[PDB]
């Protein structure tokens, strides 16, 4: 009926609402390669633009959600900028309330309990 | 009524062996602004006695006035009347303390805050300490203002009873009283940098070095943190 309409547990166990979302950050076909130097970490990505009448240097996919810390995305670009300024709002707040930027581990994880939220929804 | 106007710092001193130092900064400060340097608050009457005095200047002025009258006083009648009669620290000490607890029952006092310090002619030393409201007593050493309860603490680790006195000299009181006015012109808003020093040694007599600069001073751990706390 509904287990896969919204994000109820089906007889299989798995949802497949969530299965969905998948299924649709692969569909804008930008690919990233992300490697860690010895001091530094480099990603590339695609930024394919086959349009005269788009500005290219406006099509980003490339974040900066700290001033440290660069966030780089695939998949559509309406969620894409909900889950930056999302982003940047809570390591704004780790400065203000603990006194220093918000860790790549922990804003990693701070997304993550809330795609948790979600789908829980 | 009277309340502070213009006020003084501390005056700060101890005892050693054969005599005692007292010392004090030039300040009347009205309030934060401080508005009058160069003005001195040490007042030797006769050489055998500094009296230093804090609290308000205009008060110190007005004793000021009363010491000298005393000198005259003791001068009087004979000239034999002042050569073996002449002043004891202790008499300096009894005559300030009577005026200003009676002036205070009549509830316009003399604000000040008052040490006596001198040594007597059998060659005992002598620091009381005495103040406006009339409470009167006696330490090895002994501040007033808010040296009385900052300076003081150092001061009084050098000698702590009548037994460590034998175990002080004129020249680790020299030291404990330089070292105690640098922790005063450090951590006190109401400070000069000027402090004037008399000693009075039984032995020697009176001398006034006046005019002296804390030195021996560091500013060296002021580059190594900025910020208030949280910012680095």
């Amino acid at each position: 009926g509904y287990d896969r309409h919204i994000t109820i547990f089906s007889p299989e166990g798995r949802l497949y609402q969530v299965e969905y979302a998948f299924k649709a950050t692969n569909q804008t076909n930008i690919n990233s390669l992300a490697v860690r130097g010895k001091d530094c970490t480099v990603v590339i990505s695609q930024k394919k633009v086959p349009d005269k009448l788009l500005d290219p240097t406006t099509v980003s996919y490339i974040f900066c959600i700290s001033r440290t810390i660069g966030m780089v995305v695939n998949g559509p670009i309406p969620d894409a900028r909900n889950a930056a300024l999302r982003a940047k709002a809570e390591a704004a707040e780790f400065r203000y309330k603990y006194g220093y930027d918000m860790p790549c581990d922990v804003l990693a994880k701070r997304m993550a309990n809330l795609s948790q939220i979600y789908t829980q929804r | 009524t009277q309340q502070p106007i213009v006020t003084g710092t501390s005056v700060i001193s101890m005892k050693y062996d054969n005599g005692v130092i007292i010392a004090a900064d030039n300040l009347g400060s009205y309030g934060s602004l401080l508005r009058f340097n160069g003005v001195e608050r040490l007042i030797p009457v006769g050489d055998n006695t500094v009296v230093g005095i804090s609290g308000d200047i205009s008060d110190m002025q007005h004793i000021e006035r009363l010491l000298k009258d005393l000198v005259t006083e003791n001068a009087y009648d004979n000239p034999l009347a002042d050569a073996e009669e002449a002043l004891e620290p202790s008499y300096i000490f009894e005559y300030l303390a009577t005026v200003m607890y009676q002036r205070r029952s009549k509830m316009n006092p003399l604000w000040n805050a008052i040490i006596v310090a001198g040594v007597q002619s059998n060659g005992d030393q002598f620091l009381r300490y005495v103040n406006l409201l009339g409470v009167t007593y006696s330490s090895p050493t002994l501040a007033t203002g808010f040296g009385a309860h900052m300076a003081n603490p150092l001061l009084r680790k050098v000698v702590d009873r009548e037994s460590d006195i034998p175990k002080t000299t004129v020249q680790v009181a020299e030291e404990a009283i330089v070292n105690a006015m640098r922790v005063l012109y450090y951590r006190d808003a109401r400070s000069s940098r000027n402090f004037s020093l008399a000693i009075i040694d039984k032995n020697t007599g009176l001398t006034f070095k006046k005019n002296l600069q804390v030195e021996n001073m560091k500013w060296d751990f002021a580059k190594d943190i900025k910020g208030y706390g949280t910012q680095k």
